[PDB]
């Protein structure tokens, strides 16, 4: 309550400040020009309004297209206001704040290598590779076995070297409404030449890639105002973008929106995936995890494993830990969990031997 | 939609119709088995006899001869078929060079023709499995197994079906080296896994033992039944 009193008693000079730009109802959009004085303007009141603007703002600055302010008497421009838009949309799209930083990488290297170069490189040292231009590629792509999926754009969260970057999902744009698409990937670039330092990311490009038409009813031409239209908005020259955006996905289909990145987009590496030698990686940040005996050997387990990624050999350490305080003890011993492992393999392939050759096949 | 591949197999690591075969094994019915320097003892229950009908159709041990004993765990539908197979396979052995080749002929016999059963189009392999059974010239006991994919083994225990027919063989274990010098316990093991195998209900569990080169009989409700009083006496002396 004290500090809601002084926060509540501060009415007295707001009171005397609400007079001025109370008339700002509401935002309202401009047409054309036919001289510089008069413009005509359109309020969401739906009634269009031709009007001057006042003496305090420059004729210049008024550009078509552009939500200024207006005083309800006398309809003259007040105030510009820059955002037109959007209702709702955003808060999904907006993602701030870093997280799993590169230590978690589970061992790849001329993989995560080659995509660091093509956004941490150019935004950290941009007089370089304009020197050295050439010139940057328009985009990147990821796909393959999920390990591992989502990760790898989480790694450039907490690797961002100034402002937070867009995250954007294909479901979340799903209709209901339809161009909103368009309408944000113009925006999102508008927003960041300003600033720049924006990345703009999408995810699950399969569901919403379906390529490329059937006999009928339809079916997959609702479904090509996902795919075209975003690859469309990707074409662009500008500059296009100045962030190179990025791709990820699950399989490489369809087949459509895969001839039309080598058009534009570059760098298509597929995962990798753990090397033999690799497995050991990830085992290296989980043996931090806990408490580790000294004569537990990594190169053991992981040949033990194909296929495993992260995601698997993650309940290795799991079932370790896990088993453990079920039978009480403390550490867990290689010989321990790995009774437990070639379990935890074979028992869950049982159902599903987890292949990715079948997806595609 | 369905899919699915069929033969062979899947870069996952792991075949298709073969290890997934290995599940129509293990949910066969429950059966055991040991051998032994004179008397082998086998067993089999889980039939689900419902005693309103004849034993001897659900019989699930065959003779191709008295040497050897023919033990299986799966659908009784292809057995017949082995049956008829294997039983001219061994006939015709019979037939030329009277004297036989030793174990080593009729079980890579089998197991070969259910590999090569795998391999040409138009054949789909078996979900069933066997363990031979019998004794080995010279007073040697005799068992070994029939696989998927056709890879014969011998065992120092036959431990199949669901989990309370493994500890069977754990019991056998516990006998060391030297048990049994009687042939007593040795019959009793199948009395006392009569209550930890199936539902214990006296009924499904059969037996028949075969000492040296005499030919076996199947056992009637009198010596197993006595052996069935002495296996819950034995349990008890270690009390
Ligand atoms: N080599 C590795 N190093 C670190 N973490 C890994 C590795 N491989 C797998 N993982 C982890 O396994 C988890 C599971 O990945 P996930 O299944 O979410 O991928 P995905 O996003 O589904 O892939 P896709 O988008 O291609 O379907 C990830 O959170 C990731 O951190």
């Amino acid at each position: 309550a004290p500090p809601a009193l002084w926060d509540l008693a501060a009415d007295k000079q707001t009171l005397q400040s609400e007079q001025p730009l109370q008339v700002a109802r509401c935002t309202k959009i401009i047409n054309a020009d036919s001289e510089d004085p008069k413009y005509i303007i359109n309020v969401k009141q739906f009634a269009k309004f031709v009007v001057d603007l006042s003496d305090q703002v420059a004729p210049t600055d008024i550009e078509e297209g552009m939500r200024v302010g207006v005083d309800r008497n006398k309809y003259q421009i007040h105030i510009p206001l820059p955002p037109k838009i959007d209702p709702t949309v955003t808060m999904m799209q907006v993602e701030e704040k870093p997280d799993v930083t590169y230590s978690d990488v589970g061992g790849c290297k001329e993989q995560i290598e080659k995509l660091r170069e093509v956004v941490e490189t150019p935004l950290l040292h941009p007089e370089r590779f304009v020197n050295l231009g050439i010139e940057p590629p328009k985009g990147v792509l990821l796909f393959g076995p999920p390990g591992t999926g989502k990760t790898l754009c989480a790694r450039a969260v907490a690797n961002r070297t100034d402002a937070c970057f867009i995250r954007v999902i294909g479901s979340e744009l799903v209709q209901k409404y339809v161009g909103e698409g368009a309408r944000m990937v113009r925006e999102l670039f508008e927003m960041a030449r300003t600033k720049k330092a924006c990345l703009i990311f999408f995810d699950e490009i399969d569901a919403i890639g379906g390529a490329r038409f059937d006999d009928g009813a339809g079916g997959d031409n609702e479904v090509q105002r996902t795919m075209l239209e975003l690859i469309n908005q990707l074409d662009g020259f500008d500059p296009r973008g100045n962030i190179k955006v990025l791709m990820a996905t699950n399989r490489p289909d369809t087949l459509d929106p895969a001839l039309m990145r080598p058009g534009r987009l570059d760098r298509k590496i597929e995962f990798s995936l753990p090397d033999l030698e690799g497995r050991t990686h990830i085992f290296k940040i989980h043996a931090r995890s806990m408490s580790v005996e000294r004569d537990i050997r990594f190169e053991l387990l992981a040949r033990l494993c194909p296929n495993s990624t992260g995601a698997e050999i993650r309940s290795v350490c799991t079932e370790a830990g896990m088993f453990a305080i079920r039978a009480r003890r403390k550490i867990a011993t290689e010989k321990d969990f790995l009774e437990a492992v070639n379990k935890v393999i074979k028992s869950y392939a049982k159902f599903s031997a987890t292949p990715r050759y079948m997806t595609y096949n | 939609s369905y899919d699915r591949a069929i033969t062979v197999f899947s870069p996952d690591g792991h075949l298709f119709q073969v290890e997934y075969a290995q599940e129509a094994v293990k949910k066969g019915s429950t059966a055991v088995g040991v051998r032994g320097r004179d008397i082998v003892v086998l067993g089999v229950e889980k039939k689900s006899v419902a005693k309103l009908q004849d034993e001897r159709t659900v019989r699930k041990i065959c003779a191709l001869d008295d040497n050897v004993c023919m033990a299986f765990a799966g659908l009784t539908a292809d057995a017949r078929i082995v049956i008829n197979r294997a039983r001219v396979e061994c006939q015709s052995h019979r037939l030329t060079v009277e004297d036989p080749v030793t174990v080593e002929y009729i079980t890579r016999y089998i197991a070969s023709l259910k590999q090569r059963y795998t391999q040409s189009n138009g054949r789909r392999p078996f979900g069933i499995s066997a363990l031979i059974v019998g004794f080995d010239f010279d007073g040697t006991p005799r068992l070994y197994q029939t696989d998927p994919s056709g890879t014969y083994h011998a065992w120092k225990a036959n431990a199949i079906g669901r989990g309370a027919k493994s500890v069977r063989e754990f019991l056998e274990k516990n006998y060391t080296d030297e048990a049994i010098e009687t042939d007593d316990l040795t019959i009793k093991l199948v009395i006392k896994a009569l209550l930890e195998v199936v539902q214990s209900g006296g009924k499904n569990i059969e037996l028949a033992v075969m000492r040296r080169d005499q030919s076996l009989k199947i056992l009637n409700p009198e010596e197993i039944e006595k052996y069935v009083a002495e296996i819950e006496k034995e349990k008890e002396e270690n009390e």
